[PDB]
RNA sequence: UUGAGCCUUGAUGUGUAGGAUAGGUGGGAGGCUUUGAAGUGUGGACGCCAGUCUGCAUGGAGCCGACCUUGAAAUACCACC
RNA sequence: GCUUGAGUCUCGUAGAGGGGGGUAGAAUUCCAGGUGUAGCGGUGAAAUGCGUAGAGAUCUGGAGGAAUACCGGUGGCGAAGGCGGCCCCCUGGACGAAGACUGACGCUCAGGUGCGAAAGCGUGGGGAGCAAACAGGAUUAGAUACCCUGGUAGUCCACGCCGUAAACGAUGUCGACUUGGAGGUUGUGCCCUUGAGGCGUGGCUUCCGGAGCUAACGCGUUAAGUCGACCGCCUGGGGAGUACGGCCGCAAGGUUAAAACUCAAAUGAAUUGACGGGGGCCCGCACAAGCGGUGGAGCAUGUGGUUUAAUUCGAUGCAACGCG
RNA sequence: GCGCCGCCAG
RNA sequence: CGGCGAGUAGCGCAGCUUGGUAGCGCAACUGGUUUGGGACCAGUGGGUCGGAGGUUCGAAUCCUCUCUCGCCGACCA
RNA sequence: GGGGCUAUAGCUCAGCUGGGAGAGCGCCUGCUUUGCACGCAGGAGGUCUGCGGUUCGAUCCCGCAUAGCUCCACCA
């Protein structure tokens, strides 16, 4: 298919979910999966095991493009910031860089209200 | 226990064969302190079972165990007030617990007519799998594989 | 894959995440600031 | 750019047996045949990786047929799809 | 008259002090595109909601509002309320240094006047995010809540009004005096400044603690100590900071402020316990790990009840019920 | 995650 | 006066159209849980379908009359 | 009317495939928990009605039978 031997994985790792995002290095999405999709639900969804089979169903789903190098990027507090990225190591990339993106205001934004639990 | 975690104790061998493992096996089927009785019917399953599979006496009964000794099995943590089915590795000395009682348990709830033959059915299933015993084994490993996400 | 990524806890990036989640009232901040370095002591 | 039709020329078909990823039949006994073959190098092609389909090279005239195993038997070529 | 209180001038210093204008970067949201595909989001778990009409994710471009990460500090400034990116303009105060100047010009302050968080109100703008009200989803016996998804006033700006807050140090202002210790911050003088030294002297400020004080807790040169000047205020709990009247206000209400009636208390601090869905550490067949029962059947036995002429009396959560 | 209540005098 | 509708377990309601067998929630009952109440859990039970007559082998159900209770109309003068 | 379409676990809905009935929620056990939910793992549960076609057609040619579905409707 496409000539694409070097990309980017996005991790958006909330507290709720995991998302891996495999793109080209231009930003364009090559695939992608999520804890929430890979048969975790609720408390197994927010793991950092949830997370590592999200990004192995994420290696896989970029086999044809034919990826080799992937800097990593990370949003995000969640578990599985770190899952994530030992899972595209041992899914045989070579991890390049790995920055970290997790947005943060300089003031900014009144967040919302604090929960009363 | 809180204070004297200890337990367990010396236990003869078995007098036909000499196995601790199998005395063991006799103790989980015995029942009412009735050892005579018990060590009647396992002998006499083992015996089945040792002419039906070929096989040694204890090689024929280690097959058996081999397939219904369970490597994980489901506990329960509790870490902030919410109980997680945590996935821990079960010991070699309960690996062999479990699998023994599992066995029995079995034996126990088919309907053959003697507990010897009951039993020696049970034995020669698990050793070719298809029994209730290597069922509670797989079912015992895919609750486990479900709560890997809690380990 | 030695993932010592700890200057995230340098940046103190989970830190700034954990703290802008909700809205803290000047009046709360105030007082946990008072309350830290009044703590803060031999 | 992008479909839709049509023409022409190519490629394509995974019961279980299994030369073995078999659409229906004949003018039906061979032809593509030194606008070169046995065997090997490479690439394209899909995949239920078993395997097949071949271009470009090299080697440089031989691979091949119908038998015996199957519901279905030549795809030995060709012709109607 | 005098210069010691108070004030003026000179030279500097630090500062989120105030008013006005400008600008920067991060982030959120929205909008338009590209890539991409079945989930996203949310929770304790869900659902409502969003998504194949292509969401979420990712990249690009644009719009707009609000707030200024780090610095950042029991740091600073301000009468208090308060004030935090950077730049400029206008402007207030404080402190230090020596020296000159005026000559008690001071302190306090009823009434009065001004300033005064947030919410609120009026008119006109603005509106990203957040969010009373509201709606839906949950939870629950119910759930007009807490939690979730949305979301309007409002929060922002201009001008005006309101005049209140646990507007707190729950501590009025001014002045004098009275053992110490460790810091922070900001000046200034002297000394081999001989390297993020040493010895002084000011201002502001944090913590500890001595005498003294205090019901105690504590306060302790920044006093709640020892005194002086002036002001404000209190007089049992409730009724009530309410009613009536006045004044103020667009309103909301504010402010001033009773009485009848009712009770024998209400209250502060500290003490011993007990308790906590507070914290720490421990134990017991408490739980867990196991094995065998009870609850179903028939019968024995005790009890409740009912019945009876009488069904003798007692035992009644655990610790009465095969008990006296 | 859910956990409401305890008549009068003594 | 005329018209429509309703009458089903203690209460609130399905079922009737289209004949065979009456449901549902709450309440009540017994047991369990609690020191005890509530809540919760597990077991039960309780109606001949307002009254009468008819059709039918058989009527809550279809037809008729009646009682009771609602609702609507009662206009032009 | 004449056409074209879907009509599968009790509910739900995919099953381009001529080599076959699958998921979630109910219901039944087991683990789970102070119980209670919550969550987790097993377990049952049958494919309009007939022919044709055969190498097998919840799956296709053909004809009927169903509710749904739109078009003609001066259907006189
Ligand atoms: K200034
Ligand atoms: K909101
Ligand atoms: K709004
Ligand atoms: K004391
Ligand atoms: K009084
Ligand atoms: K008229
Ligand atoms: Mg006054
Ligand atoms: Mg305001
Ligand atoms: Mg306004
Ligand atoms: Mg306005
Ligand atoms: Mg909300
Ligand atoms: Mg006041
Ligand atoms: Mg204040
Ligand atoms: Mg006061
Ligand atoms: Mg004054
Ligand atoms: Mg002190
Ligand atoms: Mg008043
Ligand atoms: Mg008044
Ligand atoms: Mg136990
Ligand atoms: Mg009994
Ligand atoms: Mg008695
Ligand atoms: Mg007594
Ligand atoms: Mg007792």
């Amino acid at each position: 298919r496409k000539q694409v031997s070097d990309g980017v994985a996005h991790i958006h790792a909330s507290f709720n979910n995991t998302i891996v995002t495999i793109t080209d290095r231009q930003g364009n999405a090559l695939g992608w999966a999520t804890a929430g999709g890979s048969g975790f639900r609720g408390s197994r969804k927010s793991t950092p095991f949830a997370a590592q089979v999200a990004a192995e169903r994420c290696a896989d789903a970029v086999k044809e493009y034919g990826i080799k190098n992937l800097e990593v990027m990370v949003k995000g507090p969640g578990p599985g910031r770190e899952s994530t990225i030992r899972a595209l190591n041992a899914a045989g990339f070579r991890i390049t860089n790995i920055t970290d993106v997790t947005p943060i205001p300089h003031n900014g934004c009144r967040p919302p209200k604090k929960r009363r639990v | 226990p809180r204070r004297r975690v200890i337990g367990q104790r010396k236990i003869l061998p078995d007098p036909k064969f000499g196995s601790e493992l199998l005395a063991k096996f006799v103790n989980i089927l015995m029942v009412d302190g009735k050892k005579s009785t018990a060590e009647s019917i396992v002998y006499s399953a083992l015996e089945t079972l040792a002419q039906r599979s070929g096989k040694s006496e204890l090689e024929a009964f280690e097959v058996a165990l081999e397939n219904v000794r369970p490597t994980v099995e489901v506990k329960s943590r509790r870490v902030g007030g919410s109980t997680y089915q945590v996935p821990v590795e079960v010991r070699p000395v309960r690996r062999n617990a479990l699998a023994m009682r599992w066995i029995v348990e079995a034996a126990r709830k088919r309907g053959d007519k003697s507990m010897a033959l009951r039993l020696a059915n049970e034995l020669s299933d698990a050793a070719e799998n298809k029994g209730t015993a290597v069922k509670k084994r797989e079912d015992v490993h895919r609750m486990a594989e479900a709560n890997k996400a809690f380990a | 894959d030695v993932a010592l990524r700890r200057f995230k806890r340098s940046c103190e990036k989970a830190g700034v995440l954990a703290e802008v989640r909700r809205r803290e009232f000047y009046e709360k901040p105030t007082t946990e600031r008072k309350r830290a370095k009044a703590s803060a002591v031999k």
